[PDB]
């Protein structure tokens, strides 16, 4: 009170000094049930893969893709992401994801990277410039390797030129490496780019095949359908806490309302466009967003030249959110309620007045 | 294959009036006992909507009409199909309606919902087909000649299997299926509503609010669309391929939307009861 | 290319204005206890330029 009206001695009366405001307790967040999980469990887990020049795409849209259960797997070799960090991936929404399926041999795993040349990186595949994606590799010698010679895979040994970004040359014709076109059997001015790949179960780590899946993202003008999984906390009712259901962020006490919404209506507003009721996504229940308890803190002083005792008035409080007198104007803490009646010395509100009578105290 | 229907009885078009219809819920917000003023793409009250129909009169040369032309799509379209049978099936959308751009395909034959988004080969008239018999006297699907190609489809929404009636009952129309197709910069919002009716050849009067049905995030450029109907081909009308194309009774109404402000009154249970055009007459203002 | 010049590439939170970080603890990327080893989900917080 002294700090409010720039003085060290206040007179008789009721002075507004501050504002009471209940602070939020928790950070309740309720998103809908996780459904329509993106099929990222079949691109990796596949019985039969394809050759390097047969990178079949498995584009997916309108799905919930969890890029975290893939990172935190401890079963891969090089989870090398580009454009985005290997973490915090389930916080971005994309339009469509492009997958790739091919089996490169050993050192060729280091060739699928932005700004890198090689056999695979110039003949079969060709990664473009800066692009948001990631590389996922794992051991292929486990099941793919054939005991006795694994020649089922194919690999383009030599091509005419460098491949175009994200292009698939299915042009399987005998290239003329020598002189005027052979147009027949290979061996004289004749070179088939696709002859074989070759593998062996008695091989090491640098000379063994690997299953690499290059996930390709896209930020087209179309709405971002592919989204990350949104977590969800519990629901504590009858307590002023912060809430975020589907974007409607705010604070308040989530009680149970008797309203009956329509099956498609989620939110609910008042006459002045203020949210008063929402529908929980997971459980179809209608809540009631009541504002957090707040008010004004007034101080009743009989004057510093008479005494130093003061009574606080919490306007608009039910004395359950802060001598405790429950008046129709607030909670008067610091004054005793007497059954007598005198003239009004310091007005409080709703027919209540406070004064300083005799051993000395403040009476309401 | 793309067969070209013929032997159709040409006639000038017909227009009707929309007696305070085409009002939908603008957003997903519950309002009880309040009057909200919303500015969106609504159907102007008392508009000169276009009336298409499909009937076959017996006797003389007759009035064998099968209306399904390409109609523009500026900012929206209203669609109130009024018929007793299940002649109406769905619609097609897109910019050129060929295999050069994306397109939307919503079919509702009596096997499942066929909402798809691809680059189809929609013919000049995407027919449907029902067939009647005398040994097994029951209507069954016969033809699905709508597209004749396949490309990189970006969406697919086949729903649960259902068995409709697909019959050819005669009488007064007792099914009013209203639809509102919108597209705001990223989506294709469909508002649907089904109310009973006991009319014959007119649009009923009253206020019926259309409930939201889907929010397909299929970002495409839609400027043209075309309705799809079914043509009964029984034994009574024989001939070549495009000879027996009887249609029974069928009539759908079209109508476009425009930016207008409406004053919607919400009931205490949270449903719209009436509306004001706000730009129709000085009393409305 | 010199290798003395280093820069931080992995930190828990952002760096407050006018703050120096001279620690060389292994950054735990995923949900895997590093316990002072370099490899998967555990990268060194420094990197040269060249
Ligand atoms: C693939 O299979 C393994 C072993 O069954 C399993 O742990 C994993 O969850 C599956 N999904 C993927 C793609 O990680
Ligand atoms: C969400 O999941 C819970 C628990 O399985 C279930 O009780 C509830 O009905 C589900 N709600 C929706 C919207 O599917
Ligand atoms: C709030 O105060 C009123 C008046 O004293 C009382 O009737 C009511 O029970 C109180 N409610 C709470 C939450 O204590
Ligand atoms: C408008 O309504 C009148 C009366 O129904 C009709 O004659 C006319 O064809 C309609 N449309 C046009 C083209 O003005
Ligand atoms: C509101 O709904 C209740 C039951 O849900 C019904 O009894 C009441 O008549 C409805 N109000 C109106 C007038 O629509």
């Amino acid at each position: 009170t002294k700090c409010t009206l720039k003085s060290f001695t206040v007179e008789k009366g009721i002075y507004q000094t501050s504002n009471f405001r209940v602070q939020p307790t928790e950070s309740i967040v309720r998103f809908p049930n996780i459904t329509n999980l993106c099929p990222f469990g079949e691109v990796f887990n596949a019985t039969r893969f394809a050759s390097v020049y047969a990178w079949n795409r498995k584009r997916i849209s309108n799905c919930v893709a969890d890029y975290s259960v893939l990172y935190n797997s401890a079963s891969f070799s090089t989870f090398k992401c580009y454009g985005v960090s290997p973490t915090k991936l389930n916080d971005l929404c994309f339009t469509n994801v492009y997958a790739d399926s091919f089996v490169i041999r050993g050192d060729e795993v280091r060739q699928i990277a932005p700004g890198q040349t090689g056999k695979i990186a110039d003949y079969n595949y060709k990664l473009p410039d800066d692009f948001t994606g990631c590389v996922i590799a794992w051991n292929s010698n486990n099941l793919d390797s054939k005991v006795g010679g694994n020649y089922n895979y194919l690999y383009r040994l030599f091509r005419k030129s460098n491949l175009k970004p994200f292009e698939r040359d299915i042009s399987t014709e005998i290239y003329q490496a020598g002189s005027t076109p052979c147009n027949g059997v290979e061996g004289f001015n004749c070179y088939f780019p696709l002859q074989s790949y070759g593998f062996q179960p008695t091989n090491g780590v640098g000379y063994q095949p690997y299953r690499v899946v290059v996930l390709s993202f896209e930020l087209l003008h179309a709405p971002a359908t592919v989204c990350g999984p949104k977590k969800s906390t519990n629901l504590v009712k009858n307590k002023c806490v912060n809430f975020n259901f589907n974007g409607l962020t705010g604070t308040g006490v989530l009680t149970e309302s008797n309203k009956k919404f329509l099956p498609f209506q989620q939110f609910g507003r008042d006459i002045a466009d203020t949210t008063d009721a929402v529908r929980d996504p997971q459980t179809l229940e209608i809540l009631d967003i009541t504002p957090c308890s707040f008010g004004g803190v007034s101080v009743i002083t009989p004057g510093t030249n008479t005494s130093n005792q003061v009574a606080v008035l919490y306007q608009g409080v039910n004395c359950t959110e802060v001598n405790v007198f429950q008046t129709r104007a607030g909670c008067l803490i610091g004054a005793e309620h007497v059954n007598n009646s005198y003239e009004c010395d310091i007005p409080i509100g709703a027919g209540i007045c406070a004064s300083y009578q005799t051993s000395q105290s403040i009476i309401a | 294959q793309c067969v070209n229907l013929t032997t159709r009885t040409q006639l000038p078009p017909a227009y009707t009036n929309s007696f305070t219809r085409g009002v939908y819920y603008p957003d997903k917000v519950f309002r009880s006992s309040v009057l909200h003023s919303t500015q969106d793409l609504f159907l102007p009250f008392f508009s000169n909507v276009t009336w298409f129909h499909a009937i076959h009169v017996s006797g003389t040369n007759g009035t064998k009409r099968f209306d399904n032309p390409v109609l523009p799509f500026n900012d929206g379209v209203y669609f109130a199909s009024t018929e007793k049978s299940n002649i109406i099936r769905g619609w097609i959308f897109g910019t050129t309606l060929d295999s050069k751009t994306q397109s939307l395909l919503i079919v509702n034959n009596a096997t499942n919902v066929v909402i798809k988004v691809c680059e189809f080969q929609f013919c000049n008239d995407p027919f449907l087909g029902v067939y009647y018999h005398k040994n097994n006297k029951s209507w069954m699907e016969s033809e699905f000649r709508v597209y004749s190609s396949a490309n990189n489809c970006t969406f697919e929404y086949v729903s649960q299997p259902f068995l409709m009636d697909l019959e050819g009952k005669q009488g007064n129309f007792k099914n009013l299926r209203e639809f509102v197709f919108k597209n705001i910069d990223g989506y294709f919002k469909i508002y649907s509503k089904h109310t009973p009716i006991n009319l014959v050849r007119d649009l009923p009067q009253g206020f019926s609010a259309l409930e939201p049905l889907v929010d397909l995030p299929i970002g495409i450029n839609i400027t043209r669309f075309q309705t799809l109907l079914a043509l009964h081909r029984s034994y009574l009308t024989p001939g070549d391929s495009s000879s027996g194309w009887t249609a029974g009774a069928a009539a759908y109404y079209v109508g476009y939307l425009q930016p207008r402000t409406f004053l919607l009154k919400y009931n205490e249970n949270g449903t719209i009861t009436d509306a004001v055009d706000c730009a129709l007459d000085p009393l409305s203002e």
